[PDB]
């Protein structure tokens, strides 16, 4: 989240930033698990939001 | 002479009345059974009435006449309900726990573990894990939030320099104690007086809190005095004395005619001792609630170290509303799965935040 | 002709004098039940009185008057409040260990078990596992650093030839001794003779130091001892057996009026016999410090060979201040992860670049 400061908007890296390698270019999220993610996590934002 | 003591009726007919060391001492005084049959008393109650100094070869002083017993007149006393005639309830009234001092541990112990009044639960534990430390956050707990309600501790058999760090630390609450140093049959003594007082108390419909120390060392002490075990329970047990931690403890029960009684105690568990893991199963189809904690959380050093997965209660709607009997189905839907070591560290943080209700909210 | 030792009162209602030969010697002298009565004396205090020879057909010396007790006039004797109400707490004067020829061993002791004078500590580990020489070890550092305080060692059930070398090689501080090849009734005598003079000597606020060798392999010599002593627990123990041992080894504390009585002794665990093991939890529940040694550690003759992950203390700020507390609670959570074997070799390195609070600095 640090180094997010760089990604502006939804996904989509602001116009005009430097990049060095090792850095977000778009934040693209799959799904924790491909039959059932993990319990941890998943309770975790549960018990959150 | 204000006569603060209870019936301890001997076996003669006669009684004592024990003192602020809550053993037989020096203040007895004889207690005829004519005045038995006359008041239509039960052993234990708060009696005060006009005793006259004693005479020349004349030891313990009898008991003129009662005038004020509990507090009250003659006529009440011999027209009372009897207790074992009271109708038992589920807990309804339950007891909100919400503490500054520690909120991690007490507020896990709520928001996982909620009381109610005439709770009969048992928290357990292997030896070494400061249960009495759990135990002194509790009633600082019930001090705190709830002072209304008469708060009783019974510590048995254990270390004295403990009960005199509780003692100093518990702010005058009724503590009892008794070490391993005493013989068992002062033990057994003192724990027997302290079940009649209560009983009486109950009877006198009160909000009784009796918070017994380490129901399983306590039951190695009833071996200890108990000598036959008739045949051996394995390793050692006893039915007949058990019966008198078993009328002990369940005698807590939520009454709906007024006043409430309860218990709150300790056990020692995976001890290597069959005896232990009896006496848990025995009792533990006796308790509304269990509070398991696990010894390698404490070797964590994280506290509480709750087992929580076996810990639960019965009739969950019965302390809580529809609607929180629900939330509380959903929250158990959840947190029925995840892992039980980063469940305490992981839990620790998320419930480090905020109030259990905030948390909650 | 002065008579001079410590007082064993025989049971017969007159007394013996003991010597430093440590057991029933010939050196004695009467005292009768109407002297302990109006001395109001203890037996092991620290007697130097005038006696007269034995008479014709008399075997034993008899007392003429008492001058000295625990070098104090018999006057301050008579007024002196005993043992039992003394109000103990948990200890507070820590002891450095920084030894020059094994800052390792010491080291890890003060990270892992900070010493306080007055502690009931334990350490638990198979027969032939690490103990005796450690122990040796430790009475060595307190014998420079605090060489105030009165050493005692006893040692119970073992061999001649240690006890012989341990004797030359503790520098003549007060070494007791009870081989196996003794009858049991010699070890019983010696340990609670012991346990007495150790009473009496804390009694006057003295800070005791009380080196036990064997701690339950006096269990099992107990058990031998044991010729019946109640009913058959789990693994051949009976009721009563540990009562003794029990009263002997929670007299361990720290007294608020000052002085102290700091008790270490050698636990054996782990031998296939669960009357051994359930020795181990049941006086785990006494001691208010175990030290754990497995042997994997040993039988690859590491060195010191300890469970580090098992022990640890019970509350640390009663006896390490706030900012020490707090230095090792931080530690703690950091010492708590690393796995066994590769735990003992860097936590080894670690102390052994430089000293404990060098380290720190
Ligand atoms: N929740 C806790 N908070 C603080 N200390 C604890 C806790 N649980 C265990 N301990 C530690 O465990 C040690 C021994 O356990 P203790 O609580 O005294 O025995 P019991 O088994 O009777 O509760 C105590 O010195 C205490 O420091
Ligand atoms: N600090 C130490 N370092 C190395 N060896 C030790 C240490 N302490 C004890 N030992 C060895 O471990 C053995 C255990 O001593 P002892 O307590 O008499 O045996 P046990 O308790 O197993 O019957 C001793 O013979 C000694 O040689
Ligand atoms: F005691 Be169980 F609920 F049958
Ligand atoms: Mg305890
Ligand atoms: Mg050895």
């Amino acid at each position: 989240e640090a180094a997010l400061r760089d990604l502006d908007e939804e996904g989509v890296v602001r116009i005009g930033a430097e990049v060095k390698p090792g850095d977000i270019l778009v934040g693209r999220t799959s799904f924790k698990g491909e039959s059932e993610p993990t319990p941890e996590e998943r309770l975790l934002r549960s018990i959150f939001g | 002479r204000l006569v603060k003591g209870y019936l301890e009726i001997s076996q003669d007919g006669y009684g004592f009345l024990t003192e602020n060391l809550h053993n037989l001492e020096s203040r007895v005084a004889i207690v005829s059974a004519g005045l038995i049959k006359q008041y239509a008393l039960r052993a234990g109650d708060y009696v005060v009435g006009q005793a006259r100094p004693p005479r020349e070869n004349e030891r313990y002083a009898t008991l003129l006449k009662v005038e004020a017993v509990n507090n009250l007149d003659p006529e009440a006393a011999k027209n009372r309900p009897r207790f074992d005639e009271l109708t038992p309830q589920f807990p309804d009234r339950q007891i909100r726990l919400e503490t500054t001092p520690d909120e991690l541990s007490t507020r896990v112990i709520d928001l996982l573990a909620p009381i109610g009044r005439g709770q009969r639960g048992l928290i357990v534990a292997p030896p070494k894990a400061g249960k009495t430390t759990l135990l002194k956050k509790i009633a600082n707990a019930v001090l705190k939030n709830e002072p209304d309600i008469k708060v009783i501790v019974l510590l048995i058999d254990e270390r004295p320099e403990e009960v005199t760090d509780f003692r100093e630390s518990v702010q005058g609450a009724e503590v009892i104690a008794s070490t391993f140093d005493e013989p068992p049959q002062n033990h057994i003594r003192v724990a027997e007086f302290v079940h009649e007082r209560a009983k009486r108390i109950v009877e006198e419909g009160g909000h009784v809190m009796i918070l017994l120390d380490s129901i399983t060392r306590l039951a190695r002490a009833n071996n200890l005095v108990t000598p036959p075990t008739g045949r051996t329970l394995s390793g050692g047990l006893d039915s007949a004395a058990l019966y008198f931690p078993k009328r002990f403890l369940g005698a807590a029960r939520n009454i709906r005619g007024g006043g409430s009684l309860t218990i709150l105690a300790t056990a020692l568990v995976e001890t290597g001792s069959r005896m232990d893991d009896v006496i848990f199963e025995e009792f533990k189809g006796t308790g509304n609630m269990e509070l398991h904690l696990s010894r390698r959380l404490e070797e964590r050093r994280i506290f509480p170290a709750i087992d929580i997965l076996k810990s639960g209660t019965r009739r969950e709607e019965l302390l809580l509303g529809e609607e929180v009997t629900h939330k509380m189905w959903l929250l158990r839907k959840v947190l029925a799965d995840m892992d039980p070591a980063e469940a305490m560290e992981m839990l620790l943080a998320r419930l480090a935040r905020t109030k259990n209700n905030k948390e909650f909210l």
